[PDB]
This record gives structure tokens, sequence and C-alpha cells, in this order.
């Protein structure tokens, strides 16, 4: 049984949170 | 008007110098301060034109400096004779010269390398050499080992000959300047008496020795039936069975050539052109033609250029004349000036010499390679597989270091003898003044078939590994035909005008198949996708060679970093950090570099020709006329993809030498090993600098005060340019060693 | 713009502002050698890095120092 | 196969992506990143 | 007397009046091409640009490309190819605009530059040319596309099979 | 003259090369030693 | 200013770029003798001039590459300037009128350290200041 | 270790005496190595068992050691022979073989002369004679 059709989704919304910390810290550290 | 003139005893005779070496440096002559010293009296021994500054003493260096060379060959020319006379199995391979393969050079009974004295047939343990010196010797005539002995004598007495003549040249009769400087009367006797002379002389060999001797020797009459040379001539009557149509008689016999009735001379001077189907070499009766027709040819020559008696030509005012109110309009952009101002280069300055007598000794020897595969010149020599290789191979190396040295002394000329009040606005001149446009274009075109003939090995290497062997360039995915070579094969196989050359000159070219013992001497090589490739990767490797020498040469003055670069000298590591850095700047470190160059742009030939023979030409014939190569067409296929090569070249082919240990190839086994060795060594002074090395002798040189046991000597890493000499010099020892091990274990398992 | 800088070690050999290729060197009067001379580099943007100047300076580990600073375009020697 | 699929799940995911971020995103993205080493200091 | 002069007669510049860039043919043609023609805005200067580049690059994707097998799948794979240079290329000149035109332009775009071989150098006329080459170079590229998706119909009407 | 020729000869490289050359013994003793010597073979 | 009659010369390839007429450019300015030929810094060859010689070069280097050369030919008179592109002149060598060589009175000791360079500071001493260990206001 | 036995009880090394010509080479030393700890492969090895071998392992190093110090002593004690002279810059270069030779019969007996070099405190130099960089 492979993860579902909508668990992939989920997990492209979900890594979208630390996508946009990234940028709270890449652009902190004053790129 | 030329004259012998001459000194008398300039040079005294005595070992006063022997005993004080560096002498000939003023800087090395006044003691050992460091092992440095050790160094530069090697790198400066034979720099003549640092030593004295006259080119009068120059040149009386340059010529008697010669005859010691001279000498050199003529040790090694006897000591080759030699071992054909007292170490071979020569008397056995005349016989058979099928079955028995060719050794001299055997091999002491101690530590064990007995082994390397391998079954040669007939019972003879030895070396299987494959420099070709018996196909060579039975095309001179030769049939017992007394002859090549007493050839061997005849050459250490004409070393000794060298040897006296150098020190006569030096320290008895030294040359003036103008005994040199007419290069004009050294050109007559060069053309008409060395090069007309030796060729006459020779085809007078070839009437009188090989061609009887190779006559009878291919109707087998087993070395008792053949007469000696010299009865050939005692009994005129002898060679009246062979070649009937002439007469063979002291005067009686020669007077066909003055009156003009040369058609008795159409039996041995032929016209045959092609391969002599029992030995496979060419006919020796269209050899001797050959030399004839080249004497003849060379003897006129050398009549061209004037001498003290009014009549020929001028070199000095033929040059001057090739100014610009006369040429052709199209290359008449070469000056208002033109050639003037050129004689006195080529006169005034050895290296200028030197630079063209290398660059065409070079080239010379690599189209000499090309020739002696294509067309076989001595018997039995296309079916020793071992020998055509390892001759090919030989002048291509050989070829390509000349060429190299042709480019060094085209720079040590510009930072030490070029002039600019001599070649103002000249054809020299004209070209450092455009030397962007030159390097911008030779870069370019570098860089054009860069990408279109090594990343098309690129392109196949991909298509094939993602299984689309339809968009590979293959003869059946995008066909790149050579379409421009198969005509020239086709040029040269239908004129067979030039209508009297019945048969077809080089079997390469196209027509039959000679087969000698079974083996294949010679056989079409067609061209086809992966010869058009392999032929771009050629022109590639060897603009890229043209394009790091000709940098030195024509940047060997001054650059846009270092306007100056001619005070700095010929060889100099750098001109500091600054400008970004500036290694490597030096008109040397581009022949060091051109150095890589060349050895990738030869070893990439080498690898053509072994495998497009292996595939294509070489291999047996059976008892219908089939051909089985040695590895079977694998050239047309496989070569494609430089995976190909990896596997179906390097990987497949080195079985031999893999698995060479305790048989007779064993020593190619460890030459194999050792090429690896030394090209690994010489990384450590490629990629390393003196810098590290210098501080670590300080820590070492630490323990030995220590124990009072220094030396003052003081110990000196070696210095930049030296370590990148040593680099390049163990870079190219280690990576031939290792290919000529490849070579000739693969060629000696076989035959 | 790299740093030339002179230490009080000279002799007033006048070595090093010969083999400068771009006159960044020159000479100004002293009192702390026979010579009563000492190095000066007054032109340092024009300092190309070339260390030539070290390498004629005859003081047992030299006088005159390049320190290989901030690379412009004149201390880079480009002609385009 | 003769075709590139997936038994995995949202299979039509790198049959977008692997076009998006290798040869359609890179060349926006090395013009933004060009623009932003060749910026005046003024 | 020499026909290889000093460059416009200043021994001193670093380069040489000669049959190629100097020539009577070869300076009008050269001079006479969209990048030089005089009274050209820079709009028409890339548009005629565009168009022949478009053009032409369809060409080496369409008949040794990987769709070459089949017929109306290889001119796809020829457009698409000429979109993905164009675009990249026209993606280029806007950043090398964005980024030469920033107040005094380091090199041959300098206001007291006084070069011929680039006469574009304001960022007024880089912009026109950069819409210039993209429509052109995407133009160039239907019409390349359109007359060979079309080349069965066309090659009956140049051989005058459709009476 | 025979007084810088002997000097010559003892200089630095014809020294070393002929210690290489009369370091030879690796060929007799090892060609009558029964040439294998390993280490728990000879006394 | 600066003002002459320009060598014999075909034109080079090496000569002025684009960097001449935009960053600056150098003019050396000698005068000589005799009517000979020199080697130009840019490659090539050149005749000088009898009166008043200008020449115009890329980078001081060359200027002083050629000036070097023309110390061989016995001339010692000549100058260098800088021509920015605005067009001013500067006089840049020799910029006292005397060669650098000989020693004059009124010039500065500049960038003189009054230490042995055995005895600049460690880079710890510095650390996280402005300066360098080789500036070091300390003896 | 008791895996390795002498080949003379070892099956995989009389195959080797078996299928062995002779020449000069496999017979007269083959037979020497019929005293040798012998692996379960037929090849000779060198192990350190106990005084079993503690003279075997004796032998060598010994014979080595002190011809690598006779080397090393007659090379160093020639080395200061002529630094004493104050020609050291040209003796080296130009090696003089008397000297040489008269310190090689110097170093026949170097393990006693380096004891009394030591117990005289004049092998090793002391830390402030020798040349040393900034630390
Ligand atoms: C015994 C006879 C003899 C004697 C006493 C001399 C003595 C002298 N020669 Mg002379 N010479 C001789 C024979 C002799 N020569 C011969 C036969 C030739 C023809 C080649 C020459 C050509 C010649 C030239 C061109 C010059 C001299 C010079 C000199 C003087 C300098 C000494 C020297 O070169 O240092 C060196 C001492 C040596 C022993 C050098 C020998 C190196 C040999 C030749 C190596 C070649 C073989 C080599 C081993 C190749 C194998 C390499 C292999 C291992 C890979 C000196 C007074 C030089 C001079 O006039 O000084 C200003 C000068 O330039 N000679
Ligand atoms: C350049 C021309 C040339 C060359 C390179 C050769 C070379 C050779 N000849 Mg020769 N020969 C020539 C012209 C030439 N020949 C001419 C024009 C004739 C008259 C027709 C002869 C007639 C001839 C005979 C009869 C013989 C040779 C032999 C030989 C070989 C042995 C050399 C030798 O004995 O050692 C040293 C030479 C001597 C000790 C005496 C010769 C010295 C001269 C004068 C130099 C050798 C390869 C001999 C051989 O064995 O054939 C393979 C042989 O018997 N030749
Ligand atoms: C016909 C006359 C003649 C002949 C045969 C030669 C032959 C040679 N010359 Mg010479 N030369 C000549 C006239 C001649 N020269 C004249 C008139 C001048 C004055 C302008 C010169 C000035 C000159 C210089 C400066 C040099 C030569 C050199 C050479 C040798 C070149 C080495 C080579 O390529 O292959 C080698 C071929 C060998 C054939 C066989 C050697 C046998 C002897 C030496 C010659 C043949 C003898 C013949 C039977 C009579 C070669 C032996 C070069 C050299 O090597 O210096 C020694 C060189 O430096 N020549
Ligand atoms: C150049 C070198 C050379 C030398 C030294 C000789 C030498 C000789 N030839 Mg000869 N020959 C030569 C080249 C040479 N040949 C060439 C190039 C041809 C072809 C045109 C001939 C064709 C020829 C014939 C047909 C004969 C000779 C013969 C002879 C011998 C006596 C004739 C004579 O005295 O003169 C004599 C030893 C005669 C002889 O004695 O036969 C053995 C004879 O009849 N030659
Ligand atoms: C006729 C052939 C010829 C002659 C006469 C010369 C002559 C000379 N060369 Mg030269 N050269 C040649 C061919 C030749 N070269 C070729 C074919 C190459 C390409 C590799 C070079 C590349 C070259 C360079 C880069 C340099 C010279 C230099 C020199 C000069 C000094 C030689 C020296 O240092 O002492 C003798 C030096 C040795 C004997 C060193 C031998 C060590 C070799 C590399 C080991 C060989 C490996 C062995 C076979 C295994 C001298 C005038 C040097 C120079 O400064 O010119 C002014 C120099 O920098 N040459
Ligand atoms: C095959 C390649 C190769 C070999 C044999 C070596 C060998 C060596 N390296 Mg080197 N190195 C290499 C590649 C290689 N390197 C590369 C590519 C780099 C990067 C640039 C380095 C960088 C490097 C550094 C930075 C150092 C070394 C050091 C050493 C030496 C110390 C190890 C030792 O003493 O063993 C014994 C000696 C050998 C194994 C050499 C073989 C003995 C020969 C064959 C004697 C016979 C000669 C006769 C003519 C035959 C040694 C000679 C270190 C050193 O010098 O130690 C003090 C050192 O600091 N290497
Ligand atoms: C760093 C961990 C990591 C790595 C090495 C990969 C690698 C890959 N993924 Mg991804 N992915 C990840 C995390 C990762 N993934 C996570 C956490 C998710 C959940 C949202 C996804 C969801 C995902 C999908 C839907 C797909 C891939 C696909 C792929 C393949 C093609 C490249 C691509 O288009 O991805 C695209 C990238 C994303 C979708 C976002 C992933 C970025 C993660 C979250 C952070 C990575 C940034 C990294 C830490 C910073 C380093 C940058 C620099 C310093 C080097 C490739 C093997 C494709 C495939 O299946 O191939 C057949 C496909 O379409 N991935
Ligand atoms: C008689 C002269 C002599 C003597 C007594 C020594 C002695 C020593 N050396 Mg030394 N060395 C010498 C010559 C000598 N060296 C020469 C000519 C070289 C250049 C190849 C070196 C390069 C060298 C290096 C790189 C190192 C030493 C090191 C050492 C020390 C320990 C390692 C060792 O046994 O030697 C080592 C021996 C060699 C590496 C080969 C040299 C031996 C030849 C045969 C010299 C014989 C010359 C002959 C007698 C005249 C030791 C005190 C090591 C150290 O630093 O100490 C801890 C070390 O790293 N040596
Ligand atoms: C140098 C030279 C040469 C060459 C040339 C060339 C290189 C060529 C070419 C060419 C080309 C390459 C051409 C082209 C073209 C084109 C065109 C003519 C185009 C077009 C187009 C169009 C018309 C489009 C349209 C459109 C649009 C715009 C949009 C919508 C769609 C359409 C389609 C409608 C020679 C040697 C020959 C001679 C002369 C000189
Ligand atoms: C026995 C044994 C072993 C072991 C060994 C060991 C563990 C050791 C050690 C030792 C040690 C712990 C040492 C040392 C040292 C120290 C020092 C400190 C030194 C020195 C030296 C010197 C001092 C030297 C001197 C000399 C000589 C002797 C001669 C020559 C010269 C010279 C100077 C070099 C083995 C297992 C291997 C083997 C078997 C047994
Ligand atoms: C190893 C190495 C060195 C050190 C190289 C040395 C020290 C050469 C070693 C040769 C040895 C010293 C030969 C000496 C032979 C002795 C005379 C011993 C002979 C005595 C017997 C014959 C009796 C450099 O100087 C260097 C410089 C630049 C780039 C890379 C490198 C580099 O890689
Ligand atoms: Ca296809």
């Amino acid at each position: 049984m492979s993860i579902s059709d909508t668990q992939v989704y989920i997990a492209l919304v979900v890594a979208l949170v630390p996508g946009f910390l990234a940028w709270r810290l890449a652009t902190e550290l004053y790129k | 008007e030329v004259r012998v003139v001459v000194d008398n005893d300039p040079v005294p005779t005595s070992f006063q110098k022997w005993s004080q070496p560096g002498h000939f440096d003023r800087t090395l002559a006044k003691g050992a301060k460091t092992t440095t010293w050790i160094w530069n009296l090697h790198a400066n021994a034979h720099d003549f034109d640092t030593h004295t500054s006259d080119l009068e003493d120059i040149s009386r260096k340059i010529f008697a400096a010669h005859f010691g060379h001279l000498a050199v060959v003529f040790i090694w020319l006897s000591g080759m004779y030699f071992h054909g006379a007292r170490f071979s199995n020569f008397e056995a391979w005349m016989a058979n010269p099928t079955g028995i393969k060719p050794s001299a050079q055997v091999v002491w009974p101690i530590f064990g390398q007995e082994i390397l004295n391998g079954d040669m047939g007939g019972g003879f343990h030895g070396i299987q050499i494959t420099s070709g010196l018996f196909q060579m010797w039975r095309a001179a005539g030769f049939t017992n080992t007394f002859q090549l002995y007493c050839t061997a004598i005849g050459g250490l007495v004409m070393a000794a000959l060298m040897l006296f003549a150098g020190w006569f040249h030096y320290h008895k009769r030294a040359p003036k300047l103008e005994w040199f400087q007419n290069t004009q009367s050294m050109l007559n006797h060069h053309l008409a008496g060395l090069l007309g002379l030796g060729s006459l002389g020779w085809t007078g060999h070839l009437i009188h020795v090989s061609l009887p001797t190779n006559k009878l020797l291919d109707t087998g009459v087993a070395l008792k039936d053949i007469p000696l040379p010299h009865e050939f001539i005692l009994n005129p009557s002898l060679m009246n069975k062979l070649y009937p149509h002439a007469d063979w008689g002291f005067v009686k016999g020669v007077v066909p050539f003055f009156t003009l009735q040369w058609g008795h001379f159409t039996d041995f001077l032929t016209f045959k052109g092609g391969l002599n189907p029992v030995t496979g070499g060419l006919w020796l009766t269209d050899v001797a033609h050959h030399h004839l027709a080249i004497a003849v040819m060379f003897i006129i020559a050398g009549h061209m250029y004037r001498t003290n008696w009014g009549i020929g030509h001028s070199i000095k005012e033929m040059l001057d004349d090739a100014r610009t109110p006369n040429m052709l309009p199209f290359l008449s952009f070469i000056g208002p000036v033109g050639h003037k101002g050129l004689f006195e280069v080529l006169t005034t300055s050895w290296h200028a010499q030197l630079s063209i007598n290398l660059a065409m000794l070079g080239s010379l020897s690599i189209i000499i390679a090309h020739h002696m595969y294509a067309m076989p010149p001595y018997p039995y020599l296309a079916t020793d597989y071992g020998t055509v290789v390892s001759l090919f191979t030989h002048h291509v190396w050989i070829g390509g270091f000349l060429i190299v040295g042709g480019a060094a002394h085209a720079a040590i000329y510009m930072v030490r003898d070029y002039d600019p009040e001599q070649n103002f606005n000249n054809v020299l001149d004209r070209v450092l003044r455009h030397r962007d446009a030159i390097i911008s274009h030779l870069a370019w075109v570098c860089q054009f078939l860069g990408f279109h003939s090594f990343a098309m090995y690129c392109h196949n290497d991909t298509m094939r590994a993602f299984g689309r062997p339809q968009d590979m360039f293959s003869d059946t995915g995008i066909q790149l035909q050579p379409v421009f070579a198969q005509w020239l094969q086709h040029i040269h196989t239908m004129t067979i005008a030039a209508p009297n050359l019945h048969d077809p000159v080089s079997y390469a070219f196209g027509g039959g198949v000679v087969a000698v013992g079974g083996k294949v001497a010679m056989m079409p090589i067609t061209l086809g996708t992966a010869d058009f490739l392999i032929h771009h990767i050629h022109a590639f490797t060897i603009h890229v060679t043209v394009l790091v020498l000709l940098k030195g040469v024509l940047f060997a003055r001054s650059s846009r970093l270092i306007p100056d670069k001619a005070n700095l000298g010929f060889r100099f590591p750098c001109d500091g950090p600054g400008r970004g850095g500036t290694c490597q700047v030096s008109a040397w470190d581009h022949v060091f570099l051109g150095l890589f160059w060349m050895y990738n742009s030869l070893s990439m030939v080498i690898f053509h020709f072994f495998w497009k023979m292996q595939s294509d030409v070489w291999g047996t014939v059976g008892a219908d006329g089939v051909v089985t190569h040695i590895t079977g067409g694998n050239f047309a296929t496989s070569s494609i993809t430089n995976n190909g090569w990896l596997r179906d070249f390097l990987w497949a082919q080195s079985t031999q030498v893999i698995t060479s240990y305790n048989t007779s190839l064993s020593a190619y086994g460890l030459m194999f090993l050792g090429g690896h060795f030394i090209f690994g060594f010489s990384l450590m002074f490629l990629f390393s600098g003196r810098g590290y090395w210098q501080e670590l002798i300080e820590s070492i040189v630490w323990a030995h005060n220590k124990l009072k046991v220094a030396p003052a000597i003081q110990p000196r890493a070696l210095s930049i340019i030296h370590g990148r000499a040593v680099g390049v010099a163990h870079y190219l020892l280690g990576g031939i060693v290792t290919t000529w091990a490849f070579f000739l274990a693969r060629m000696t398992a076989f035959g | 713009s790299h740093t030339v800088k002179i230490y009080d070690t000279c002799i007033g050999c006048t070595q090093c502002v010969r083999a400068c290729p771009t006159d960044v060197l020159e000479m100004v009067p002293w009192d702390g050698c026979r010579a009563g001379q000492i190095a000066s580099s007054p032109r340092t943007e024009d300092c190309v890095g070339c260390k030539r100047c070290e390498t004629a300076c005859p003081t047992d580990f030299l006088s005159i120092r390049v320190y290989l600073g901030a690379e412009t375009t004149r201390s880079m020697g480009l002609a385009y | 196969m003769t075709q590139l699929t997936g038994d995995y799940a949202a299979s039509w995911l790198p049959w977008i992506m692997i076009p998006l971020v290798f040869y359609i995103l890179p060349f926006p993205v090395f013009a933004i990143l060009f623009l932003w080493i060749q910026k005046e200091a003024s | 007397n020499d026909i290889i002069k000093p460059f416009k007669g200043d021994p001193c510049l670093g380069n040489l009046s000669t049959p190629i860039n100097d020539s009577p043919l070869a300076k009008a043609f050269i001079n006479n091409l969209p990048a030089y023609r005089k009274g050209l805005t820079p709009f028409m200067r890339g548009l005629e640009i565009g168009m022949a580049h478009g053009y032409f690059l369809v060409g080496p994707e369409v008949v040794i490309g990987p769709l070459r097998e089949s017929a109306h799948g290889a001119n796809l794979s020829g457009l698409i190819t000429a979109i993905y240079i164009a675009v990249s290329a026209c993606l280029g000149i806007s950043i090398f605009a964005i980024t030469t035109f920033q107040g005094n332009p380091k090199g041959s775009y300098s206001s007291y530059s006084k070069d011929s071989l680039r006469p574009l150098r304001t960022r007024e006329e880089w912009s026109q040319l950069n819409g210039g080459i993209f429509l052109g170079a995407m133009g160039g590229a239907i019409f390349a596309y359109l007359l060979l998706e079309n080349f069965d119909a066309l090659d009956a009407i140049l051989r005058g099979a459709v009476n | 003259e025979a007084r810088y020729l002997f000097r010559y000869l003892s200089s630095a490289p014809v020294v070393a090369t002929l210690a290489l050359i009369i370091i030879s013994v690796i060929l007799i003793v090892l060609n009558y030693l029964f040439p294998g010597l390993q280490y728990g073979t000879f006394f | 200013t600066l003002s002459g009659q320009t060598p014999i010369f075909g034109g080079s390839t090496g000569g002025l770029l684009k960097k001449a007429e935009v960053e600056e450019k150098y003019a050396i300015t000698w005068t000589s003798p005799k009517e000979q030929v020199f080697e130009m810094p840019t490659g090539g060859a050149a005749i000088m001039r009898q009166g008043q010689n200008l020449l115009y070069l890329a980078r001081k280097e060359q200027c002083i590459a050629l000036g070097g050369q023309l110390r061989k030919f016995k001339i010692t008179d000549y100058k260098i300037y800088r021509i920015y592109p605005n067009g001013e002149t500067v006089y840049i060598h020799p910029a006292d009128g005397v060669f650098p060589e000989k020693v004059n009175q009124g010039r500065e000791k500049v960038r003189y350290n009054d230490r042995r360079i055995g005895q600049n500071p460690s880079p710890s001493k510095v650390k996280f200041s402005g300066i360098a260990t080789y500036d070091a206001p300390n003896s | 270790n008791t895996t390795l036995v002498p080949c003379y009880k070892s099956p995989a090394f009389v195959e080797r005496m078996k299928n062995a010509p002779d020449s000069y080479y496999t017979t007269k030393p083959l037979k020497a190595y019929s005293q040798l700890l012998c692996g379960e492969d037929g090849l000779p090895r060198i192990a350190l068992d106990r005084l079993s071998l503690a003279v075997d392992v004796a032998i060598p190093i010994a014979i080595f050691l002190y011809t690598a110090g006779f080397i090393g002593w007659s090379g160093r004690s020639y080395l200061q022979a002529i630094k004493k002279q104050d020609k050291a810059e040209e003796k080296e270069v130009f090696i003089d073989v008397p000297l040489f030779i008269s310190c090689m019969v110097m170093a026949l007996f170097w393990p006693m002369a380096v004891i009394k070099e030591l117990l005289a405190g004049e092998l090793v130099a002391k830390d402030e004679e020798i040349p040393i960089s900034v630390r």
C-alpha cells in the first residue's frame, strides 16, 4: 500500500512552511 | 666567393677544464654553493649561445658537437649489427621468415630473468625484437652473420673517424665564420653530394646486391646456393639467368645507359608499383628504380644555387624579391618589405635553422611512419604485425618530439636572436604585429573542433547508454561519411592519370588483398563514420598543440601582461603573483605544455592506428579467401563511443600484458606497471610547488644539523622550471612506457 | 591597490627602484644608512604586484614587502 | 516498457517538475541570480 | 602602398585596416546588416535580426532531431527549440540591458566610448531591441514551421501538381 | 696532462657511478650463493 | 599638454583597446637625435622620428618597458603622461622631473615602517580591528 | 602462531617441488626453503614465534643495521673531516678518496665509536647551535 494521491499534495503544502521559513532566515542573515 | 678558411690550433687539448666543471658559465665556475649548481651545470651544458657571444666560436662548437653525435649513432648502429651478428637467430630467420620469430638480445641467466628468453622457433631462446632490423637486412642482401659482424666492425671504425673529426675541427683546424655562413654552398652539396650521391650509391647496391640476392631468396635456395654479393660482380655471367634482357659486362653491359637504349634495363628497373606477393614488401626492382629517379632528381637539385662559378641562384635576393610589387594579387598583403632581412635571420642564428630543421624532420618522421605501413618496403615486414605497429609508433613519437623542439627554438630565436632592425615591416615582423588575430582564430578553431570531435563522442556515449543507437553518430545512426577522403580513395585506385602503374600502389587505397604467410600483409582500409570522427580528433589535438606552441612563439617577446618578457629570458618561472598571477608565462612554459599536447595527440594517433589495423586490416586468411581480423571489425561500431575505447580497446586488448606473468612476456607486464608508477610519480612535480618542498628540506636539514652531518652543498628544492621539467619528463616517460609495453605485449603474443 | 611597505633595514642599495616595472618606488633622503637613502612607495595604486622589487632587495629577509591586497583595474594590468 | 510512467501516487508530478526545476526554471533563476551579482552600489 | 593600414590612421589602436573589416564591399555589407543599418529604430533592428534567426533555428531539429523519424512531430520539436533558444536569448538581453546600463556603463557602452561596432548604447535603445528580437524570432520560427508542416502541400505548388 | 684527469676521475659522479658499478656484489654474490636467498635461508 | 609626431608604425593588434578611451590611457613622449628603430611594447617594431616623439600605450608598464628600452638608445629625456577620457593630461613619470633612482630633497618617507619586518605584530593583536598587522602603529 | 608449518610437512609446497624445472634457480634455493615456516599455500613466510627464530630475525637485522651505520658513519665522519679542513665547499664535489677510505676504516668499528661520541657529548649538536626558523 503506497501513500495516497492526496498525501503527496499534503506534503507539498507542508513543505511550503519551511520553504518560507528559509526565506525568513536567509534574508535575516542579510543576503 | 666560396672559400675554405680555417684557424690553426684555436683551442688547446688538455684536461684542465675537465677537473673544473661548469667552466662554460662564469656563474657556474665560481663554486657549488648549493645543489642548484649541480642542476644548472646540466641544463646549461649545451646552450653554447650563453657560453660565448661571438657566432664564430659558437658555430665551431655546433659543428664539432655534431661529429661527436654522429659518433654516438655509429656506436649504436654498430651495436645493432653486432647483436644481429652473434646474439640473434638471424641465420634461422633467413631460411624460414614466417615461422621463425626475429630475435636478438638474449638475456643472461641471473635473477630468474632467463624466463625472458622465450622460444623463437628453431630452438633459439631470446627476446622477440620489433625493430625490423631483420626485415631490413634481408632487403640489404645480408645472408650470413659474418657480413653483419664486419659491418659492426665497419661502424666502430667509422665512429672513431667521427670522434677524430670532431676533435680535429675544434682543436686543430676550426673553420672561421665565413666558412659557415655560405649556406648556399652547403645546400648544393647536401642536395647533390649527400642525398643525390647517397641514393645513387644505394641504387648501386640495390641492383648489384639486393636485387640478385632477393631474386634467389624468393625461389627458395636456402642460403647454400646464394652467392656472396661480390660473386655477382666477379662472375657477371651469374646475373644473366636473372634479368636476361641486359648484358652484364664491365664495359659491354653498361653502354646501354650511355647510348640511351634504356629498354634493356626494364627487367630490373621496373615500375610495377605494388607489393611483391611472396614477401609482402615492395618490389626491389621497383625500389631500385625509385632511388635512381631520386638520385637523378637530387643531383639536379644540387645545381640550383650559385657558388663561386657565377651560374646558379642566390637565396639572398630570391628572398629579397618576394616583396609586394611582385606577388599574386590575392597574397600581395605581405608588406612592401616582404622577405627582406630574412636571409640574415637564417644565416646569423642557429636557432632559426634548428627550429625549421626540427619541424621538418619531425614532420618527415610522421610522414615516413604513414608510408611504411601502407606500402611496406621490406620483405616480410607487413606480416610481422609487432614490427608494423612498433615502427609506426616509434616514428610518430620521434616525429612529435622533434616538432615540439622546432617550436622551442622558434621561441628561443625570438627572445635571444630576434633583431628588430633587420626585421622591420618584413614578413616576420608583420606576424608579431597581428599575433592576436592569429591566436584568436587558432583558439576558436581549437574550440570548434573540440566540440565537433570530442563532444560528438559524448553524444554517442549517451545515446548508446540511453538505448538510442539510431540517434548516435554511427554508420547505422546519423552517418558522417568522410566524403572527401572516400573520394581520394576512389581517385587513387582508378588511376592504375598515370597509366603505366598497372598494379595499384598502396593496397590500402583499394583493390586486392595480400596474404603472405596466411596473415594479411595489406588490405584496403575503408573509411566510415568512425574514421570521420577519429580524424577530427586528430585535427583537434594537432591544433591545440599548435595553439600552445604558436602562442609561446608569438608571445615570447612580450604580451599585454608583461611588455618586457624578452628581458626576463626564455626560461623563467613567472613574473610574480601580480596581475592576478603570471605563472608559466615564459616561452619555455609553452613548450612544457605543448609536450603534454603532443603526448595527447600522438597517443591518439597510435591508438587509431593500432585498433584500425587489428579490426580492419590485419588478420589471417583461410582456405577460401575470407579474412578474420584480429578484433573483427570492432573499430567501426565501438570506436565511436569513448566507452568503447575503454572496454573494446584498452580493457580488451590489454589482456596480453595483464596476463603476462610467468611467461616470456613477463617484462612487458613490469614495464606496463612501471609506466604507471612513473606517470603517477610525475604528478608530484606537476601538481605541487617548490615552496612546500623547500620548507620541507629545512625541517630535514635540521635533523642533519642536529647530528652534525649537514652538507656544505646546501640542499635546495628544485627550481620552479626544473620541477616542471621533471614533471613533464616523467609524465611522458611513464605514459609512453605503458603504451610501449601494451603494444608489444599484445603483438608479440600473436606474431 | 597593493601595499609596498619599506622597513628600516634598507641600505640604500637602490636596487628595488630599478626593478620596478611601473615606477612605484623612489628614493628619499634618510640618515639610517651610509647611503643616506631609503625606498619609499608614493605610487602604490600603480603597483602591479610583480614582487620584482623584493627579488632585488639584498638585505637578508628583505626590507620591502609587497602586500597583495584589493586588486583593481591597474593593479592587475589589464589593457582591456 | 516504452514510456516513462509511474506506479507511485501523483505520477503526473514528475512529468511537470523534472522539466520545471531543470530546464524551465533555471534560466529565470540564473537571470535573477545574475541581476543580484551585478548591481551598482550607488 | 601597403594594403594593410593602421586602423583609421592611428597606429596606436589595437586593430588593422584590413580587406576583411575595411573593404568597400565588406563595409557595405556589415554596415547595412540590421545591427548597423543607419536609419532603423531599435525595434526594426531586432525585428529583422530576430526573423532571420527564428527561421533557420527550426531546421537543425526537424531533420536530425529526436523526432525526425515521424513527420508531424518533427516540426513541433524544431519549432519549440527555436521558441526556447529565442526566449532564453531574449531573457539574456533583458538582463544584459539591466546590468550594463546603470549610470556609467563600464566598457564599450560608456558615454565617451565612440565605438562603431556596437551602437545601441542607451537602455531606451536596448528595450525596443529586445521586443524586436523576440517578436522577430517568434514569427520567423512560426513561418519556418508553417512552411515545413505544409511541405507536401508546398512541394506540390512549386512543382505544378496543383495544376 | 695526467694530474687534472685523475682529479676528474674522482670528482662527484664518477665516484658515484663507479660505486654503483663497484656495488655489483649483488650480481656476483647472488650468482653463486644459489641465487634464491630469503631471510630464513642464509646463515 | 602633449604633442609629438608618431613613429613610423604600420599599426598593430596589441595596441589600445576599449579601455584606452573609457578608463584612461598613457602617452610616452621622448626626443631622439637619430632616425632609428625600436621594439614596440605591443609587438612589432617602429621607427622613432627625428624630433619630438609621441606614443600612446594602454598601461603604465608598457611605457616604462619602452622607457627602459630608450635608455639603451642613450635617450633619458622621456616623459610619461596619463590621459583621462575627459581629456586632461597628468605628468606621472618622472614625477619630480628627475628619475626615481636619483634622490632629491623634499620627497617624503611614505609607507615606511620604523621597525624591522621581524617584529610586525601577530594577527591576533589586530583581531577584529580595521588595520592589518603591517600598518601597526606600534614601533 | 601454529597455522604455519615447516615446508617439510606442507602438501601445497611439495607440489611446488614436483613441477619445478632446474636451470639454476628452483632446486638449489628451493631445498633451502624447506626449513622455513610455510603457510597453507606452499609459500615461505616470515613469522615471529619465540627463540625458535630469535636468531634468524637477528641475522638480517644485525647485518643491515651494521652496514647501514657503516655507510652512515663513514659518510658522516668524512663530512666533519672536511668541515674542519675549511675546504668543505669543493671537498664535496670532488671526493677526496684517500680521506674517504680512511673514514671508512674508522667506520668498521662504528658501534663502539658512536658510544664514545655520545658519552663525550659530541655526537649531537646543542640546540642553540642549529640554524632554525622563527618559532
Ligand atoms: C681527449 C681528447 C679531448 C680533450 C682533452 C678535450 C678537452 C677540452 N675540450 Mg674537447 N672534444 C673532443 C676531445 C677532447 N677535448 C672530441 C673528440 C670532440 C668532438 C665531440 C670535442 C669537442 C669539443 C667542443 C665543442 C668543446 C670542447 C671543449 C674542451 C675544453 C673544455 C673541457 C670540457 O668540455 O669539459 C667537460 C668534460 C667532459 C669529460 C665532457 C664529456 C661529455 C661527453 C662528451 C658525453 C657524451 C657521451 C655521453 C656519455 C652520451 C651517453 C648518454 C647515455 C648515458 C644516455 C677542454 C680543454 C669546450 C671548450 O672549448 O671550452 C671553452 C668546447 O665547447 N671539445
Ligand atoms: C532535500 C531533500 C530532497 C531531495 C534531495 C529531493 C530530490 C528529488 N525530488 Mg523531492 N521532495 C522533498 C525533498 C527532496 N527531494 C520533500 C521534503 C518533498 C515533499 C514536498 C518533495 C517532493 C517531491 C515531488 C512532488 C517530486 C520530487 C522529485 C525529486 C527528484 C527530482 C528533483 C525535483 O524536481 O524535485 C523538486 C523539489 C521539490 C518538490 C521540493 C523539495 C525541496 C525540499 C523540500 C528542500 C530541498 C532544499 C534543500 C534542503 C536546500 C539545499 C539547496 C542547496 C544548498 C544545495 C529528486 C530525486 C520529483 C520526482 O519525483 O522525481 C521522479 C517530483 O516531482 N520531490
Ligand atoms: C553571409 C552571406 C551569405 C549567407 C547568408 C546567409 C547566412 C543566409 C541566410 C539566410 C536566412 C536565414 C534568411 C531568412 C529569412 C527569413 C524570413 C524571410 C522570415 C520571415 C518571416 C515572416 C514573414 C514571419 C511572419 C509571421 C509573423 C511575424 C508573426 C505571425 C506569424 C507569421 C508567420 C505570419 C552567402 C554566403 C549566402 C552570400 C551572401 C552573404
Ligand atoms: C627488535 C625487534 C623489533 C622491534 C623494534 C623496536 C620496537 C624498536 C625500537 C627502537 C627505538 C625506540 C629507537 C630509536 C631511536 C632513538 C634515537 C634518538 C635514535 C637514533 C639514532 C641515531 C643517533 C643515529 C645515529 C647514526 C648512526 C647510528 C649511524 C649513522 C649516522 C647516524 C648519526 C644517523 C621488530 C618487531 C621491528 C623486529 C623484530 C624484533
Ligand atoms: C619532490 C619534489 C622536489 C624535491 C626534489 C628533490 C630533492 C630531488 C631528489 C633527487 C635526489 C636528491 C638525488 C640525489 C642523489 C644523491 C647524490 C645520492 C647519491 C649518492 C650515491 C650515488 C652514493 C622539488 O624540489 C620540487 C620542486 C618543484 C615542484 C615539485 C617538486 C617536487 O615534487
Ligand atoms: Ca532518430
